[PDB]
RNA sequence: CGAAGGUGUGCUGUGAGGCAUGCUGGAGGUAUCAGAAGUGCGAAUGCUGACAUAAGUAACGAUAAAGCGGGUGAAAAGCCCGCUCGCCGGAAGACCAAGGGUUCCUGUCCAACGUUAAUCGGGGCAGGGUGAGUCGACCCCUAAGGCGAGGCCGAAAGGCG
RNA sequence: AGGACCGAACCGACUAAUGUUGAAAAAUUAGCGGAUGACUUGUGGCUGGGGGUGAAAGGCCAAUCAAACCGGGAGAUAGCU
């Protein structure tokens, strides 16, 4: 709305806003923290979850194995 | 005089674009505008801004006829893939693509 | 295999398709032109111009059935009081499709359907 | 049911030589207002064989 | 009796509003952001000594502050209390 | 399906919070690593 | 008056290699003879990052269902208004606790998010909003149980009370 | 009256189909058993790893159990790949 008043003058209802802040490369930075923290977890999650691959073991594996 | 115009970071795939990009190639502008129009895909409108702003980028910058202009050179180029996560069943994670592209339309009196 | 059969399906089961295209006929009644898929537009024909021959004939009979059709008052009025004698005289083909080109979110091919005598 | 090579880019070509696009042949042209439209189709701003069949 | 100097460090500001607006045409009651430590009767006898006039009723709430990203950083705003200064019915204030 | 996690703050802090980090030697000793460490929330406790 | 590095070419040596030079690059490099090594990678279901492939394929998350007119807008299958249709109705309605913690309301924006578009949004940005002697907590009271002055016991820590 | 009967809530999980890179790291649909009792549920509490608990299947103890998890001894050892 205001980008990112670096102050707004409430003595008229302005504001001097420099920052980039809010910006598309601002964009591209949650683009970043949304990035690797979901790679971090991508990871993790491969990690704890693809388990239990029954892999043909709990009823023709089985078998084979005999 | 050859002018160049380009739409960097078109949320689109390349190989979705270069099917588009393939019709107008050497083609007069008033050909290539009017297939355009009544293309009915999503890279048909990137790639028609793109020829409009090559137009009127030759037009203001350096006087070009635009009945004498033609499409010379068009291309598409791989850009940046910002990538997602879109997770699948029993905890697996899958790395989606969500490709760009860098639109480049050439077009000139030649 | 479809030899010699009839009537779309429209993705839609017997209900949903007796109630669009009721929906439909009494929205093109009202209008008198409307906007909508080609496919649409060419099955709503067979809807429609059953009414207008039927509204034809003014009876309290005929009055009940294109109630039991369109169920709206309004559609039978106008039914019977307008385009009754409106279409006294053609032999059929009451309406006119219109192609016009290509739906934005899907691509659908959309057309106007309006009827004859309406300019 | 998965590859055991990795399909060349020939072959990634040679499937796609079929995916290209047709364009339009021709635009047919309105007799009245002279702008050009598709074949059967109606006018962006209303004609269609000469007649206004709708405003806009 | 509370000192004149708690009495000058409770009151903060007034508040701007909509609702401060309408309340102050309507109910005669003006809205403060006060200090967070501030209780009611600090407050009505602030507003009964500062500014000399006569207070019917205090009503507080706490203001919880909002969560804030500049740039990509977050941060929270403070949290800060809210009075409604109910006056009688005849006194004035700017 | 019922997950492990069914949260309760009362639980949370009677169970893993600062007092009864405090309240035993071995607790207190785990307020120290997490110092040496340098953590930025060095309990629950909020 | 163009270093390293990168990219070519020409020449040369039995080889690991070497030399010259064009372009880029724009500031360091280093003979010889000795010395010391984190001294040479294609493989280790090697580690990290990037990019392919399958492939523009599968899928787009309950078979409760949509149709039209008008509006806004750069653009409307999805937004708003309207008329119809359908669904729940011991719930797919309403009120809370726990839990979350501003997701509430208004204005504005559409890059990202939303499994499509989006003018829309629990999205971004700014502002506003939660008012109690009686509601609840706090508070008085205790249960299971916990802690526990002294105390008893135990190498110490500590255990019980 | 009833560890009575039929049957919703509620608790459970006998059969089949689907699904098996799922809607879901155990579920849905159609049927199914108990349903005033050795019932079920909320909140809080207690029992700690050769230990707990167990109408007892080596079952359960945070998607982990013929001895949990985390850190350390620790670069255990590996006549093996
Ligand atoms: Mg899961
Ligand atoms: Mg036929
Ligand atoms: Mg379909
Ligand atoms: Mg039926
Ligand atoms: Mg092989
Ligand atoms: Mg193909
Ligand atoms: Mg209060
Ligand atoms: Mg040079
Ligand atoms: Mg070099
Ligand atoms: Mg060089
Ligand atoms: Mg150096
Ligand atoms: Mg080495
Ligand atoms: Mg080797
Ligand atoms: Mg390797
Ligand atoms: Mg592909
Ligand atoms: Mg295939
Ligand atoms: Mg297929
Ligand atoms: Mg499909
Ligand atoms: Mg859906
Ligand atoms: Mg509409
Ligand atoms: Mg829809
Ligand atoms: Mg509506
Ligand atoms: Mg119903
Ligand atoms: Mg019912
Ligand atoms: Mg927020
Ligand atoms: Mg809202
Ligand atoms: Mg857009
Ligand atoms: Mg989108
Ligand atoms: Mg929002
Ligand atoms: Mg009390
Ligand atoms: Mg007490
Ligand atoms: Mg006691
Ligand atoms: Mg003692
Ligand atoms: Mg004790
Ligand atoms: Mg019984
Ligand atoms: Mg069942
Ligand atoms: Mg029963
Ligand atoms: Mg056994
Ligand atoms: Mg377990
Ligand atoms: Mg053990
Ligand atoms: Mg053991
Ligand atoms: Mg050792
Ligand atoms: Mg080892």
């Amino acid at each position: 709305m205001t980008g990112i008043v670096k102050w707004f003058n409430a003595d008229k209802g302005f504001g001097f806003i420099t920052p980039d802040d809010g910006s598309k490369d601002v964009f591209v930075h949650f683009s970043a923290i949304q990035n690797d923290g979901y790679k971090s977890k991508d990871e993790g999650q491969k990690v704890s979850f693809t388990i239990e691959s029954g892999a043909k073991a709990p009823a023709a594996g089985n078998v084979t194995s005999l | 005089m050859e002018t160049i115009a380009k739409h960097r970071h078109a949320r689109s795939s390349a190989q979705k674009v270069r099917l588009v990009a393939d019709l107008i190639r050497g083609k007069k502008v008033s050909q290539a505008l009017d297939i355009l129009t009544y293309t009915n895909k999503k890279a048909a409108v990137l790639v028609k801004k793109v020829l409009e702003s090559a137009i009127a980028n030759a037009e203001h910058n350096d006087g070009a006829d635009i009945d004498d202009l033609k499409v010379t050179k068009i291309f598409v180029d791989e850009g940046p893939s910002m990538k997602r996560i879109m997770p699948r069943a029993k905890g697996r994670a899958d790395r989606i693509l969500k490709r760009t592209s860098h639109i480049t339309v050439v077009v000139s009196d030649r | 295999m479809r030899h010699r059969k009839s009537g779309r399906q429209l993705n839609r089961n017997s209900s949903h398709r007796q109630a669009m295209f009721r929906n439909m006929a009494g929205s093109l009644v009202r209008h008198e032109i409307i906007k909508t898929t080609l496919p649409k537009a060419k099955e709503l024909r067979r809807v429609v111009e059953p009414l207008i021959t039927l509204a034809k004939t003014d009876s309290v009979a005929n009055r009940r059935l294109a109630f039991a059709r369109t169920r709206d008052n309004e559609i039978v009025a106008k039914l019977f009081n307008e385009l009754g004698p409106r279409f006294a005289s053609r032999a059929g083909g009451y309406t006119r499709i219109l192609k016009c080109g290509f739906r934005a979110g899907d691509n659908a091919p959309m057309a106007y359907i309006e009827l004859v005598d309406r300019s | 049911a998965v590859q055991q090579n990795k399909p060349t880019r020939s072959k990634r070509g040679m499937r796609r030589s079929h995916d290209a696009l047709t364009a339009v042949t021709s635009l047919s042209v309105d007799k009245t207002s002279g702008e050009k439209h598709l074949r059967h189709h109606i006018t962006a701003d209303g004609y269609y064989r000469g007649r206004k069949v709708i405003a806009k | 009796m509370i000192r004149e100097e708690r009495l000058l460090k409770v009151l903060r500001a007034p508040h701007v509003s909509e609702k401060a607006s309408t309340a102050m045409e309507k109910s005669n009651t003006i809205v403060l952001k006060v200090a967070k430590d501030a209780t009611k009767a600090e407050i009505k006898a602030a507003v009964q000594k500062l500014f000399e006039v006569e207070v019917e009723v205090v009503n507080t709430l706490v203001v919880k502050g909002k969560v804030k990203r500049h740039g990509q950083r977050i941060g929270r705003r403070s949290d800060w209390k809210k009075a409604y200064v109910t006056l009688k019915e005849g006194q004035n204030l700017d | 399906m019922k997950r492990t996690f069914q949260p309760s703050v009362l639980k949370r802090n009677r169970s893993h919070g600062f007092r009864a980090r405090m309240a035993t030697k071995n607790g207190r000793q785990v307020l120290a690593r997490r110092r040496a460490k340098g953590r930025a929330r060095l309990t629950v406790s909020k």
